[PDB]
């Protein structure tokens, strides 16, 4: 469940298959956008999950575990920068803003797309009776 | 495995059976490669387009313009294919802040037209939106209130209307929709 | 000492009499030494199907030994024939010296090097690999990974949630052969009253252990502050519990005996019980379409003694002052009402003022609760279709409305009296219409108005003005009317 | 401060429950008990008062005992109260450094008390086998310290040193009652235990108005009216645990905080009948040692003469307790002024103790002056005025208790000393109390 | 550093190894 | 004199244990003292015959 194996099987079919320099490019961003994603959800969700480790509804190694993805996601996030200097020379400072960027514009892009699927969850739990330009015929 | 296009340039799961993260993943992958394939310089910024805006200005004001011509019916549309344009050909990367207000701004006048149609349904979907991608106000939770009392949901209308009087507790129409959620659900239970 | 060992079994019988009798006595002597109405438990018994009945049927002489050994043993000391210091000890002679010489070395080195230690990390793995709460480890990590890749985007609905369930890592300890699929097929076959052929006696077990896990994943849906996902937990125990999927006419879908086809194909407006007992005992039968007196007085005593909630009185309060006042502990005193669907409504300013007031006196404000928890507890709940037998409950929960977000664990609630539902004030209908308080039977210190007090967790905020939250009751038990109340305090310096 | 890298028992992240803490508290008691009774192996001074005070027997892997951990403890403790160490609480590194010089300098002295036993005891003078015997006791005081440090981290209900030593009063105590061993001088066999001998001679002698009497009274061994007033002392005991002045009090900072601080009657229970006996102890063994070395000395004299052992017309005769009512009515002028001793000095102790260890009434009252708290119905300025009304009189009362408690069970002829019974019931009342206000099973 | 059982496990093989100590020298002598 | 008046007021002051709170702290005092005692004798009385074969 990410999009970081995603770049490099594509980076894998590049050096047989001669696809487009910006297909690269684009992966890269995204998987830079994951990292950040990531990073701050993790920033944001320690406080909890040490308070339900505190209180002893968590268990003993799920807290290490924690711990160590912490740190995974930097080294993943050094990784990606690393790549992306090596893949464009001079664009490591942008790099960081464009992807903190699209990070925010992406969640909004999914959110949003998701109402279509929301709105048939509710016409089949509240049993509604809709016709044709959405109105109610009870 | 998937396989990659040749003169359209976009990269396709030739799988049968693909997840959903790998599908919404690879169509983010495309769009983010149309998007460069278009924008030519190599160092781009996250400044705005201006001729994109420009269209999606002249979209939305060629929408509002059939209000004052009280055709209420297709200036829907109008604005519908004016916020598909704004969603569709703008590239990731520009501004959030400047991306997320006219979403908003275009948005609002759609729930407007919708609610005065006599969609909503659409219209309360929209309000949910608008609401959990962060704008809370009280001329939100009217309209969502009117929503879920049109279609016969009082539970979470009396919900909507006391959040609504937790943030603005002087305000004079939230009292009349908490009466008449009152008044009906009196009547529902017994 | 160097002692001298007994070699003609004349010190040792004494020593285990004692011994013996120093366990029988105390044994012998404990031996010779030794509030609320439940009318479900005779009706639950009699709905419940043979199937079940099935699975939760199959699913002193030590004191008598001791005293034959204890006559033996004064018959055999009777039956026996009988300067310096000689010591001596009591033991027999061949359990030091005879041929059993290296049997009690062997057996003294077997039961310190192996059972000993192997017995303590045993126990030690065991007791280490449960939750506090009282599921596994490897559930728990399920559960919490579950609610941290959760989209916002996407509804919480009772699939999900069963959905969920399913990996529990306690299912496969039962059954290590049926795979999570399995699993949710089983719970989606309980769900929809189905047959499930040859696997009964497996759904049925994962069906009782439900309780436990879906207890644990309200705890931690209120630890990471989400409400959509407490409510669904909620509401999925409810249709667990009662066997009945999620439905707008659900208050009366699961009452015992009724036909849905029927119901659902004539009637469309009657969604709620009161709404059901508007109408008259005849009514209500050709409506439910059952025509069986001696069957609708059954279901017409099921409907009118589940328990509605109302309040009388709500507010904040701190123990020992008069107001709330920046950074102190204040808690929550709901003053609720147990009422049946039948009943018409009372008017508040009936009630005499005199129970809802707080006794202010050192022994009472040292320790709010202790009033509350003298209540007595919920009677049996009537759900024949939950293999086990349940008492009921109310799990209380508050959030805030500033942002939306749960901030305390849940407080269940198992103490309350119901002494407003016993069938001696039937008097009280709603269909007589006639002001039933003006009435020769009314006197309105007969009913009783319930307490729940719910600490806060948080003190108050530093800073002065009116802060908003929100409190919600909900059964665990019934499709019942609940509480949804919104408060303020006032912290005012 | 300096480096220290040598094996301890990490302490757990978050609170035990109450079930695992008190299977290790007996895990770790059974191991403790069974270490002691397993003799050395190169094996080929008597001083039973150390031996029974610091939990120790000789000739097993346990003969040092708790003796360094207990000696570095109180070592620590005094370069603590002279101000030496200025430990400061506002650093925890200074505390970690303490803790661990503790052990490093109880190793020390673990290896310096093993070496002068081994050398000079009666073990005997001839290599190998030498290295094995100071092997042996080395690596038993290392397990003693890894157990007491295992359950003084928090997976046992307290200390080691009190469980251990109210373990040893506790198996005394039924030892006297349920010895199945028996000795013999002329008369026959005759049991060592009270019941064990109660139920032979109900059984066998067939003359029952006789062996009732006989097996009550029982002049030279263990009977049966001990056990009676053993237990009745016992019940006493427990029911005077429970006094206690509570004061009712709230807090100013946060309100909505009332509660109860309690003053208990046991105010210091343990020092001062600790103090009092290891005191006279010492006077005991002094006084012996110098009327063994010299015949006859004016002052010698005076201080303490032994006869048929015991000591008689003396000064030391004079603090000698009393055995029985015998003794008592005998002389009264020599009960008059043990009683008198005995309880000035218990109470004397108890107020020392209570001004020594920062539990005045003062220090009170700073604490209560620092958390806020104040008295229900009384005034900020009078805290202290009140608390000198209470806890003073509440120590000597406690004291001058503790004492006429242990005349009387002395004098009763129990079978342990009071000063044991009261202490192992006090350790014990400690855990039922924590478990009590902290909620376990 | 140390858990419990290490402890336990520490004081029952030395327990042991002293009582198999004690046996074998016992058995040595009866031997020859 | 004056010191055994004190001693008496502050037992008149003080809070004795009732019947319901007696019984069980002598239960749970005397549970734990003979779950020592008992341990204690046992292994006392084992290790006899064991030291006699051993050693």
């Amino acid at each position: 469940n990410d999009a970081h194996d995603l770049y490099f099987q594509i980076k894998e079919m590049s050096e047989n298959e001669k696809i487009h320099e910006k297909v690269l490019k684009a992966a890269l961003l995204n998987r830079g956008a994951e990292s950040v994603r990531r990073s701050l959800k993790l920033k944001e969700l320690a406080p909890q999950i040490n308070l339900l480790y505190k209180n002893g509804s968590i268990g003993e190694d799920y807290w290490k575990r924690f711990e160590t993805e912490v740190k995974l996601i930097e080294l993943e996030f050094k990784d990606t920068l690393q790549e992306a200097e090596r893949l464009q020379p001079g664009w490591v400072q942008l790099f960081v803003m464009v992807c903190k960027e699209i990070c925010f514009n992406q969640a909004l892009s999914r959110r949003y797309q998701s109402i279509l699927k929301r709105k048939e969850v509710c016409i089949k739990e509240w049993e509604l009776k809709i016709n044709n330009d959405g109105r109610l015929v009870n | 495995t998937l396989e990659y296009n040749a003169n359209s340039k976009l990269i396709t799961a030739s799988d049968a059976v693909v997840a959903l993260s790998t599908e919404t993943n690879i169509d983010q992958i495309n769009v983010l490669t149309t998007s460069l394939i278009g924008e030519t310089n190599p160092n781009f910024t996250p400044q705005p387009n201006e001729a994109l805006s420009k269209m999606i200005k002249g979209l939305f004001e060629s929408g509002m313009k059939n209000l004052q011509q009280k055709k209420l019916n297709e200036a829907l549309k109008n604005v519908s294919l004016a916020i598909e344009m704004a969603q569709r050909k703008r590239a990731p990367w520009e501004a959030f802040a400047i991306q997320l207000p006219e979403l908003h701004f275009m948005l609002r006048s759609k729930i407007d037209l919708c609610l005065i149609l006599g969609k909503h349904l659409e219209a309360l979907q929209d309000l949910d939106f608008l609401l959990g991608t962060g704008l809370i106000q009280p001329d939100v939770f009217v309209r969502k209130a009117d929503c879920l009392l049109k279609l016969r949901q009082w539970e979470e209308a009396r919900a909507t209307c006391e959040r609504g009087l937790a943030l603005a507790p002087e305000d004079m129409k939230l009292r009349a929709l908490l009466i008449e959620t009152a008044r009906n659900l009196a009547e529902y239970n017994g | 000492t160097n002692y001298e060992y007994d070699e003609a079994s004349e010190t040792w019988p004494s020593f285990i009499l004692t011994g013996l009798l120093m366990v029988v006595g105390p044994m012998t002597l404990l031996q010779i030494y030794q509030f609320n109405e439940e009318v479900f438990k005779n009706l639950n018994e009699e709905y419940t199907s043979d199937e079940i009945k099935q699975f939760r049927r199959k699913f002193n002489i030590i004191i008598i030994v001791g005293w034959i050994l204890v006559a033996i043993l004064l018959q055999r000391i009777n039956s026996n024939d009988a300067q310096s210091t000689s010591h001596g000890i009591a033991l027999p002679r061949f359990l030091v010296d005879g041929s059993a010489s290296p049997l009690l070395v062997v057996c003294y080195v077997a039961l310190l090097g192996l059972i000993l230690p192997y017995f303590v990390s045993r126990w030690w793995a065991r007791t280490q690999s449960y939750t506090k709460k009282g599921i596994h480890n490897v559930t728990a990590s399920n559960f919490v990974s579950n609610l941290v890749n959760y989209k916002p985007s996407e509804i919480v609905t009772t699939d999900l949630i069963l959905h969920w369930l399913s990996f529990a890592h306690e299912f496969k300890q039962f059954f290590p052969d049926l795979q999570p699929t399995d699993f949710e097929k089983l719970l989606q076959d309980h769900i929809n009253r189905r047959d499930s052929g040859k696997l009964n006696n497996a759904k049925f077990r994962i069906v009782a252990k439900c309780h436990s896990l879906l207890h644990g994943l309200l705890d931690i849906a209120c630890g990471f502050r989400n409400l959509d996902i407490a409510l669904g937990a909620i509401n999925t125990f409810k249709c667990i519990v009662q066997a009945v999927p999620l439905t707008p006419n659900c208050q009366i879908l699961q009452l015992p005996n009724v036909d849905k086809e029927h119901f659902i194909t004539k009637t469309g407006d009657i969604h709620t019980l009161g709404k059901l007992f508007t109408l008259e005992d005849a009514k209500i039968g050709e409506v439910l379409g059952i025509k069986d007196q001696a069957k609708l007085n059954e279901t017409l005593r099921v409907a009118s003694h589940i328990p509605n909630l109302k309040i009388i009185k709500a507010d904040f309060l701190v123990p020992g002052e008069n107001q709330v006042t920046p950074s102190s502990t204040p808690y929550i005193s709901l003053k609720v009402l147990v009422r049946s669907a039948k009943q018409p409504l009372i008017p508040t300013s009936l009630i005499p003022e005199e129970n809802l007031t707080e006794p202010q006196d050192f022994e009472s404000q040292r320790d709010p609760f202790a009033m509350m928890s003298k209540q007595p507890l919920v009677p049996y709940s009537f759900a024949p279709f939950f293999p086990t037998k349940r008492r009921g409950s109310w799990c209380c929960l508050v959030s805030s409305q500033k942002d939306g977000k749960i901030l305390q664990t849940p407080i269940i609630i198992e103490k309350l009296s119901y002494k407003n539902l016993n069938d001696d004030k039937d008097f009280f209908d709603k269909r007589i219409k006639m002001d039933l308080t003006k009435h020769e039977k009314f006197d309105i210190n007969d009913w009783e108005i319930g307490t729940i007090k719910i600490p806060l967790g948080q003190p108050a905020p530093e800073t002065v003005g009116d802060f908003f939250f929100r409190v919600i009751v909900k059964s665990t038990d019934y499709f019942t009317t609940d509480l949804d109340i919104t408060m303020n305090m006032k912290v005012r310096d | 401060p300096f480096e220290s890298f040598l094996p301890e028992v990490i302490a757990p992240e978050r609170k035990v429950p109450y079930n695992q803490k008190l299977i290790w508290t007996g895990v770790s008691l059974l191991i403790f008990l069974i270490l002691g009774q397993i003799p050395l192996y190169g094996i080929v001074d008597p001083l039973y008062w150390l031996r029974a005070m610091l939990a120790s027997n000789r000739g097993t892997l346990l003969e040092l005992g708790v003796s360094p951990i207990i000696t570095s403890s109180m070592i620590f403790q005094f370069l603590q109260g002279t101000q030496l160490l200025q430990i400061r609480p506002e650093s925890k590194q200074d505390r970690e450094l303490f803790q661990i010089a503790q052990k490093v300098c109880a190793i020390i002295l673990i290896l310096g008390q093993a070496l002068v036993v081994v050398m000079t005891g009666n073990y005997g003078a001839p290599l190998p086998i030498c290295l094995l015997l100071i092997f042996q006791l080395m690596f038993a005081s290392l397990i003693v310290m890894l157990l007491d440090e295992l359950l003084s981290k928090g997976y046992g209900l307290g200390s080691g040193i009190s469980l251990f030593t109210a373990t040893n009063i506790a198996e005394q105590i039924f030892w006297r009652a349920f010895a199945p061993t028996t000795v013999n001088s002329g008369r026959g066999k005759e049991f060592e235990g009270a019941v064990i001998a109660f139920f032979h001679l109900l059984a066998v002698r067939k003359d029952k108005k006789r062996a009732l009497v006989e097996a009550f009274y029982r002049t030279n061994l263990p009977n049966m009216f001990q056990v009676l007033m053993t237990v009745a002392i016992f019940l006493f005991v427990l029911y005077l645990q429970g006094f206690r002045y509570e004061l009712p009090i709230r807090s100013t900072k946060v309100r909505g905080q009332i509660g109860i601080y309690p003053i208990k009657l046991f105010y210091t229970s343990n020092t001062p009948i600790m103090l009092q006996s290891a005191l006279t102890s010492n006077i005991f063994l002094i006084s012996q040692i110098l009327f063994q070395k010299y015949p006859t000395n004016p002052l010698i004299r005076l201080i303490g003469v032994w006869g048929i052992q015991m000591a008689l017309s003396g000064l030391a005769y004079y603090i000698q307790p009393l055995m029985s009512l015998s003794e008592a009515l005998l002389d009264p002028i020599k009960t008059i002024v043990y009683i008198t001793f005995v309880l000035g000095s218990c109470a004397v102790f108890s107020k020392t103790w209570i001004e020594i260890s920062g539990t005045s009434p003062r220090d009170i009252a700073k604490q209560f002056k620092d958390q806020g708290m104040v008295i229900n119905g009384k005034r900020e300025t009078s805290i202290y005025r009140e608390l000198k009304k209470i806890i003073p009189t509440a120590a000597a009362f406690g004291g001058a208790t503790i004492g006429a408690l242990s005349v009387g069970s002395d004098l009763l002829g129990t079978l342990g000393s009071g000063a044991s019974i009261l202490m192992a019931t006090t350790t014990i009342y400690g855990y039922y109390e924590a478990a009590a206000k902290e909620g376990g099973f | 550093r140390v858990d419990p059982l290490v402890v336990l496990f520490l004081a029952v093989g030395f327990i042991f190894s002293v009582v198999a100590l004690h046996v074998i020298s016992k058995v040595a002598g009866k031997l020859f | 004199v004056e010191f055994v008046r004190e001693g008496t007021q502050f037992l008149a002051k003080c809070k004795k244990p009732d019947l319901k709170e007696y019984t069980k702290i002598v239960k749970a005092v005397g549970i734990g003292f003979i779950a020592v005692g008992i341990i204690g004798y046992a292994i006392k009385l084992i290790h006899i015959p064991i030291r006699y074969v051993i050693v």
